[PDB]
RNA sequence: UGUCCUACGCCGGCAGGCGCGGGUAACCCGUUGAACCCCAUUCGUGAUGGGGAUCGGGGAUUGCAAUUAUUCCCCAUGAACGAGGAAUUCCCAGUAAGUGCGGGUCAUAAGCUUGCGUUGAUUAAGUCCCUGCCCUUUGUACACACCGCCCGUCGCU
C-alpha cells in the first residue's frame, strides 16, 4: 500500500541478525 | 585520532592544547620544512619579497620562517588562544582573527601570494547547521580570487583523508575561476606524502 | 616554568612551617613542596621530624604516600 | 578533606560529570555534519568514569602531585561542580556543542 | 595594528561588497614596536596604498603631521621613508574599535587582534 | 528545562554505522505524552532518560 | 631439555677458573625458589639520581682466526628523546596490554620464529557509511560508442 511504503520509509529497519562471537569437571 | 574529529577549530585548539603544541620539536621541524617547501613552490622573483596572505599560520612558525628570510606577511586565524601564543613568541608579522569562510576582508589587487598551512582540509565538514560547506568553500575561494593580484601565486598545504574531499575542493576551486592544479610530495610514500593546491589568476 | 625550590630550610620558611603546618587541614609532601617552594625530600624529612615532635597525627604509612591530620 | 564518607563524593562526582547530550557524526559524500543525540545513563556513567580517568591521568603528569591526591581533588571538584575539573569542562563542552548542533 | 593592515582592510559583510572600505579608528593607547626597515617595501606601498584613506585614518588617530601627497622617489630620502615606516609598521593600536560604514557592525580590538565573528 | 522520561519499547537502532538507538519514550508528569527519540550507546528497557528540551521528535532514515 | 644440564667444595667484588659428584632423563639439575607485584629507605619536576646511544681502557670466556670493536664484567663522558600532521596495524574474556621463562638455528655471540604461564582491564553484543568477498536482477543513468568541429589571422620561396 501507499501508507505502508511511506511509513517504511519513515522508520528504521531492525530485527534479526545473528552475530556469532566469543563447569562440572 | 585526527584533530578534525575533535570539533570546531575555535574551541578544540584551546589554551592547554596550544601550550602542549608549541612545546613539540617534531612539530617545529615539520612546520619549518613544509614552510620551506611552500616558499620554494611559488615562483616569486628573487631579491624581492612578496605580499603573502598567511592563512592557518596559528603560532606563526611558518610566519617566523617568512620573517627569518626578510619577507613580510599578515596572519589570519580563528582561535584566540594560539593567537596569543603566537603573540608571546615576539613575532613580527601582524595577526587577524576571523573565519576565512565568511570572506577575506581586503581590497582586490593587493596580495602577491597566498600561503595556506593546514587550513583547507579543515573546512570540508560542517559543525553548525547554519554553515553550508559548499557555500563556505565557494565564498572563501571567490574572496581569495578577488583579493589576489592578477598573476599571483597561491599554495595550500593539505592532508586529505579520501579522494572525495579532494574532489569537492578541486571542483570548488575550478568553479571559482582559479587556474592551476595539484602537486603531491612523494605520492607513493606514507610519512612524506603531502598535498599542495597550486593556484593562480590566469 | 622553571621552578626554583630551595635546597635547605632558611630561617623565614622555617618560621612559617613552625607556625603554619599545624593549620593547613591537609598534610602531604606534594602540596607542602608545591606551596612552600621547597624540596620534596626536605618536605618528607620535615614531616618525619614533626611526627617525632608528635604535634601532627598520622593516618597511614606507605613508601610512596604519607597522610596526616590535625590533633583537633 | 570533606569530613564524611568518600562514597557520597564519588557518586556526586559521577552524577555531576555525566554528559547528558552530545553530537553524532553523519555524512553521505564528504559533507559531514553533527546531529544532537542523547546519551544513555549507562554510557553517562561510562563517560563520567573515563573523563575522571583522563583528568586524574593528564592532570599533573610531570611534577610532585601524586595520582592519589590528584584523583581526590578531581573527584571533589567534580562533586562540587566547580569548573576546575577537566571532566566537568569536557562535559559542559559536550552539551554546549550538542546545543550548537540541534 | 599596523597602519597598512587596516589601510587595506574592508568589511566581510555580503551586502557591503565591495564598497565597505575603509574603516574608522579609535585609539586609547598606542605602542611602538621596532620593525626592520626595508626601503623597497616602503617605496612600493606608496603607488599601491590609498593616500586619502591614510589621511582619514590618521585623522581618526588624532595625528596630523604627515605629508599631504604620495612621495615617489628612488629611496634617496631617509627621513620621509623613516617617518612612513614609523607610522605604518611601528605604530600599533592594541586596544580600540572598528566601525563599518554601511552595516554599523563593531569590531573591538582587545589585546591585540581584531575579531571578525558574525 | 531539564526533564526526565521513561521508555516503553525500542523501535530499533539507526545511523550509518548503527551508532544510535531510536526508542519510544513517554513522560511521568502526564501519562499521555509520547515521543520518539534517538539515544546512542547500550539502551535496554527500564532505564530513565533525560531530555534537555522537549520540542521536536527525533527522526532519521 | 641434557652428555651437555649442572648439585656441591676452593680462589677472585664480577666477569670467570679449579676439584669432586648426579643424570641417556618425572630419579640429577629441579618441592623447576623467575620476573611483575608487595613492605621500608633515598631521590623529587630538574635533559635531573630518567633514558641509554656513541666512545676510551682493563680483565675474562668461546674457538684454526675476534681487526671492521664475536661475547661478557668493570670503570670513565653522557647525544637525541619534553608523548610524536595524519598515514596506518591488531583486538572482545582470562582477550588485549605489562611481565619474565624454554625449543630450532650455535667451536662462541645475540636475533628471528615458535611456545609457556603470571599480573589481568576500558569499550560493544552492534552496522553496511569506507574497504574487500560472495549472491539476485540488469546493462535503461554516466562512460564507451555515433555524429559534428577538428582551433582561426596574415606573410615568402
Amino acid at each position: 500500500p501507499l501508507a505502508d511504503q511511506i511509513l517504511a520509509g519513515n522508520a528504521v529497519r531492525a530485527g534479526v541478525r545473528e552475530k556469532r562471537r566469543g563447569e562440572e569437571y | 585520532r585526527r584533530p578534525e574529529h575533535g570539533g570546531p577549530p575555535e574551541l578544540f585548539y584551546d589554551e592547554t592544547e596550544a601550550r602542549k603544541y608549541v612545546r613539540n620539536s617534531r612539530m617545529i621541524d615539520i612546520q619549518t620544512r613544509m614552510a620551506g617547501r611552500a616558499l620554494e613552490l611559488l615562483y616569486l622573483p628573487e631579491n624581492k619579497p612578496c605580499y603573502l596572505l598567511d592563512i592557518g599560520c596559528g603560532t606563526g612558525l611558518s610566519g617566523s620562517y617568512l620573517s627569518d628570510e626578510g619577507h613580510y606577511w599578515v596572519g589570519l586565524d580563528i582561535s584566540p588562544a594560539m593567537l596569543d601564543e603566537a603573540v608571546d613568541r615576539e613575532i613580527e608579522g601582524d595577526l587577524l582573527l576571523g573565519d576565512m569562510g565568511q570572506g577575506i576582508p581586503f581590497k582586490p589587487g593587493t596580495f602577491d601570494g597566498c600561503i595556506s598551512i593546514s587550513a583547507v582540509q579543515w573546512l570540508c565538514n560542517a559543525n553548525k547547521k547554519s554553515e553550508n560547506p559548499a557555500k563556505r568553500l565557494y565564498c572563501f575561494f571567490a574572496s581569495l580570487f578577488s583579493v589576489l593580484v592578477r598573476g599571483s601565486r597561491a599554495v595550500l598545504q593539505l592532508y586529505p583523508e579520501n579522494s572525495e574531499q579532494l574532489e569537492l575542493i578541486t571542483t570548488q576551486a575550478t568553479k571559482a575561476g582559479f587556474s592551476g592544479g595539484m602537486v603531491v610530495d612523494y605520492p607513493n610514500s606514507a610519512k612524506a606524502k603531502k598535498f599542495y593546491l597550486c593556484l593562480f589568476s590566469g | 616554568d622553571k621552578l626554583n625550590n630551595l635546597v635547605l630550610f632558611d630561617k623565614a620558611t622555617y618560621d612559617k612551617l613552625c607556625k603554619e603546618v599545624p593549620n593547613y587541614k591537609l598534610i602531604t609532601p606534594a602540596v607542602v613542596s608545591e606551596r612552600l617552594k621547597i624540596r620534596g625530600s626536605l618536605a618528607r624529612a620535615a614531616l618525619q621530624e614533626l611526627l617525632s615532635k608528635g604535634l601532627i597525627k598520622l593516618v597511614s604509612k606507605h613508601r610512596a604516600q604519607v597522610i596526616y591530620t590535625r590533633n583537633t | 578533606l570533606t569530613g564524611e564518607n568518600p562514597l557520597q563524593v564519588l557518586v556526586n562526582a559521577i552524577i555531576n560529570s555525566g554528559p547528558r547530550e552530545d553530537s553524532t557524526r553523519i555524512g553521505r559524500a564528504g559533507t559531514v555534519r553533527r546531529q544532537a543525540v542523547d546519551v544513555s545513563p549507562l554510557r553517562r556513567v561510562n563517560q563520567a568514569i573515563w573523563l575522571l580517568c583522563t583528568g586524574a591521568r593528564e592532570a599533573a603528569f610531570r611534577n610532585i602531585k601524586t595520582i592519589a591526591e590528584c584523583l581526590a581533588d578531581e573527584l571533589i571538584n567534580a562533586a562540587k561542580g566547580s569548573s576546575n575539573s577537566y571532566a566537568i569542562k569536557k562535559k559542559d563542552e559536550l552539551e554546549r556543542v550538542a546545543k550548537s548542533n540541534r | 595594528m599596523k597602519l597598512l593592515t587596516h589601510n587595506l582592510l574592508s568589511s566581510h559583510v555580503r551586502g557591503v561588497g565591495s564598497r565597505g572600505f575603509p574603516l574608522r579608528l579609535q585609539a586609547t593607547e598606542v605602542r611602538i614596536c621596532p620593525v626592520e626597515f626595508n626601503p623597497n617595501f616602503v617605496a612600493r606601498m606608496i603607488p599601491k596604498v590609498e593616500w586619502s584613506a591614510f589621511l582619514e585614518a590618521a585623522d581618526n588617530l588624532r595625528l596630523i603631521q604627515v605629508p599631504k601627497g604620495p612621495v615617489e622617489g628612488y629611496e634617496e630620502n631617509e627621513e620621509f621613508l623613516r617617518t612612513m615606516h614609523h607610522l605604518l609598521l611601528e605604530v600599533e593600536v592594541i586596544e580600540g574599535t572598528l566601525q563599518c560604514p554601511e552595516s554599523g557592525r563593531m569590531f573591538p580590538i582587545s589585546r591585540g587582534i581584531p575579531n571578525m565573528l558574525l | 528545562p531539564i526533564k526526565l522520561a521513561r521508555v516503553t519499547k525500542v523501535l530499533g537502532r539507526t545511523g550509518s554505522q548503527g551508532q544510535c538507538t531510536q526508542v519510544r519514550v513517554e513522560f511521568m508528569d502526564d501519562t499521555s505524552r509520547s515521543i520518539i527519540r534517538n539515544v546512542k550507546g547500550p539502551v535496554r528497557e527500564g532505564d530513565v532518560l533525560t531530555l534537555l528540551e522537549s520540542e521536536r521528535e527525533a527522526r532519521r532514515l
